[PDB]
RNA sequence: UGUUAUGGCGUGCCUAUUGAAGCAUGAGCCGGCGACUUAGACCUGACGUGCGAGCUUAAGUUGAAAAACGGAGGCGGAGC
RNA sequence: AACCGAACCUGGAGAUAGCUAGUUCUCCCCGAAAUGUAUUGAGGUACAGCCUCGGAUGUUGACCAUGUCCUGUAGAGCAC
RNA sequence: GCGAGAGCUAACUUCCGUAGCCGAGAGGGAAACAACCCAGACCAUCAGCUAAGGUCCCUAAAUGAUCGCUCAGUGGUUAA
RNA sequence: GAGUGACGAUGCGCCGAAAAUGAUCGGGGCUCAAGUGAUCUACCGAAGCUAUGGAUUCAACUCGCGAAGCGAGUUGUCUGGUAGGGGAGCGUUCAGUCCGCGGAGAAGCCAUACCGGAAGGAGUGGUGGAGCCGACUGAAGUGCGGAUGCCGGCAUGAGU
RNA sequence: AUCAACGGAUAAAAGUUACCCCGGGGAUAACAGGCUGAUCUCCCCCGAGAGUCCAUAUCGGCGGGGAGGUUUGGCACCUCGAUGUCGGCUCGUCGCAUCCUGGGGCUGAAGAAGGUCCCAAGGGUUGGGCUGUUCGCCCAUUAAAGCGGCACGCGAGCUG
């Protein structure tokens, strides 16, 4: 359910869970894990932050 | 714990058929109707969109629309009760044709079932607009 | 010689599982620090593909 | 969550897994590694920077569970009891 | 706490068996009844206690709101 | 005297039953076998093997290396 | 599975040898599925990493990157 | 007027290719790869490994005690299981002992969201209307879902 | 001591049961199904030779590759606390390897009548004599008087 809410997300700022995962581990710094999903459902601004971080790490 | 629902929102979406492959253009309904983006992201419940779909005639098929593509159906007892009829031979049925291709990718059960009444097929252009006086944002496939 | 267990000892004949109990490797991901002696050697050849080997 | 906190939470009681600092206002300071604390949003490390400010306000035995064990045709049947233990928590920090 | 919708998951029980949801056996349901015992101065072992290079009584006898007596005999004690 | 290749009733009698069924509170620790040889034996049984508990011993057990000996399969070959 | 006999170089066949699993083994995978593949379940958690297997939708996760092949739905019924 | 004909190797494909209830690779659907050869990473994915909390087994190490040993307490380790073996206990009736309770309400019955690691145990309330709980120790006709089990009551078939 | 049934039951011992009885076994046969497919049925390959001449209009030695699962079997997996067993009748439905009818190609097709192969399962596929018969032989017709599956389809449907 917490991974189906994640891609979802990532989706709709032009990502997906395996990419924005492997950005927050690339940002090794970033560990949320359990959490993540509910960011997503909730907070919208402060789940774009993340995505924009994990697309720094990666690329 | 986790975040449940509302339901205030039932976004309507009009998605074309024209050219696309069935069912590259099938996915794409059945995932926006059953919570792709999901609005609070939850499956004991709709949150699905209701998809639209207009120029159901003007869809595409590969290799095979003469041979291979067969609906089989199958009537009551089997007393030779087999029915089978070519892609091609869906002229009389264009809307049947989409329809019975998105069901195929939907849950089955109680909600499953539940799912195929938002679905919304039309085989015209100007002339689908019958269910279009809610919301018409038009969201293409790829 | 850094060696871990890797893969399972279930489905594997006798003699691996009792070299796998030798060099003290009793759960998978367990590792230890190995002596480089003729023997030691011999015993982390036998049981090669169930571990995974630093230098 | 794993044990030990983090997020931008408010001034909560929740309950978590035993800290051993018995008694009241046994004082615990948490690592964090996200907050919303002034709408500004930061991520691990830093977020690190800052912390978490609670106060253990019980230790108790969550309700009982009984853990049933059956395999069928070998007459197998198990039957014993569980409580978890855990440690309340008042959060009142950065 | 009760109840309820929807989602996921999900092959009664026993017996017998290489292999039981099995279209193998049994059983309508509930209540009650319903299956490893007792004996012997028997044999052999674990635990235990009392005396201990020794230990012990049987039948009986006398007292019985109760136990004492009784050494006939039995076992260690030498084997081949 | 409503079921006769030897009536019925009571008793011996709880006949025998290497066969079928059934065998009831709980948690914990270890944990098999379906093999060998014999059997008027082959779906039974004796001894071993394999399990468990107690005592003794206390590295003798395991794997792997080295050293040594044993061996006629795979392959090959046509000297029998 | 591997190594043989029997058998039709048949059998979900039979009888040995040898390893592993089921028997007594739950969990993931293999649609379903004792045995195959991964892996041996002390209990709790609305935490994390991986195996075999996977990542279009049903269904968790790239409708991934690069150079190629096939156009028969081959893939997704065997030979001369 | 510019290349063209034959033996062979190989990769993927074609034909050869007919069985009885209705079809299909699990399905939808897929070549605009979701097929397939090769290389490469990222994610998913178990009761495996990991995090935190707790319990058990054996052990070595501390100690409460007149000693062994039993309790506690670390640390390590263990904990799938059929036949079977070993350990610790729960419950029922009767008994001896002690502490009690009861017509201002005993046993039994009924309800319940409480306690204990389990067998189980308590509180409160309701019924009942005269006997009974707890602790130690002793003894058993001591624990049932099965036996086409026995006795009894009541269902189904059926308003047939 | 051919106690040789050779770890040797007594010194001393054959048959029969359709009159049979009990305890068991799907540990084990007969029916059906399942797996297999030797045999069975069909199909394909090669082309010796037959066809006055010409391998292939038809035919196909010796030999080779498959398919089917309707035969006889093998095997012994569910069923022995019971899966009624041949034929008929009644009732159907389904495969196609098509008996008729429909469409074709080749012919050793002048025509008419055929032969043979391909496509095709919509409907059709007679009544008697003999035998329990399925089968088969005969009589008399027919466009034709098909071969198979469905527990050798069908006994809580009938016969016997
Ligand atoms: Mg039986
Ligand atoms: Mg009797
Ligand atoms: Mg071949
Ligand atoms: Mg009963
Ligand atoms: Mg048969
Ligand atoms: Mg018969
Ligand atoms: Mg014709």
């Amino acid at each position: 359910l917490w991974i189906q809410r994640i891609n979802a997300g990532a989706r709709l700022h032009g990502m997906n869970y395996s990419t924005f995962i492997n950005g927050l581990k690339r940002a090794n710094i970033d560990l949320n894990r359990k959490v993540l999903a509910d960011i997503a459902a909730r907070e919208p601004e402060a789940f774009k932050a993340l995505v924009d971080a994990s697309r720094n790490a990666r690329q | 714990k986790t975040y449940i629902p509302k339901n205030d929102e039932q976004n309507w979406v009009v998605v074309d058929a024209s050219g696309v492959p069935l069912g590259r253009l099938a996915t794409l309904i059945a995932s926006r109707i059953r919570g792709k983006h999901r609005p609070d992201f939850t499956p004991n419940m709709i949150q699905g969109d209701f998809v639209v779909v207009i120029n159901a005639a003007q869809v595409a098929l590969t290799g095979k629309k003469l041979d291979d593509k067969v609906y089989t159906r199958y009537t009551g007892y089997q007393g030779g009760l087999k029915t089978e009829t070519a892609r091609e031979a869906l002229s009389k049925h264009p809307e049947r044709v989409i329809e019975h291709a998105v069901f195929g990718m939907l849950p089955k059960g109680r909600q499953g079932r539940a799912m195929h009444t938002r679905l919304k097929v039309y085989a015209g252009e100007t002339h689908p607009h019958s269910a279009q006086k809610p919301q018409v944002l038009k969201t293409q496939p790829l | 010689m850094k060696i871990k267990l890797v893969r399972s000892v279930i489905g594997r004949p006798g003699n691996q599982v009792k070299t796998v109990q030798a060099l003290g490797l009793r759960k998978i991901g367990d590792s230890r620090e190995v002596s480089d002696t003729p023997a030691v050697r011999g015993m982390v050849k036998t049981v090669k593909h169930l571990l995974e080997v630093q230098e | 969550i794993q044990t030990g906190g983090k997020q931008y939470r408010v001034s909560e009681g929740d309950v978590i897994r035993v800290e051993s600092l018995q008694g009241e206002a046994g004082d615990k300071v948490e690592l964090k590694a996200l907050f919303v604390g002034g709408e500004q949003t930061v991520f691990g490390e830093d977020a690190g920077k800052y912390t978490v400010q609670a106060e253990v306000v019980e230790h108790g035995r969550g309700k009982k569970i009984y853990i049933r064990k059956y395999k069928s045709g070998v007459q197998y049947r198990r039957r014993t009891g569980h409580r978890q233990n855990f440690t309340a928590i008042k959060i009142l920090g950065i």
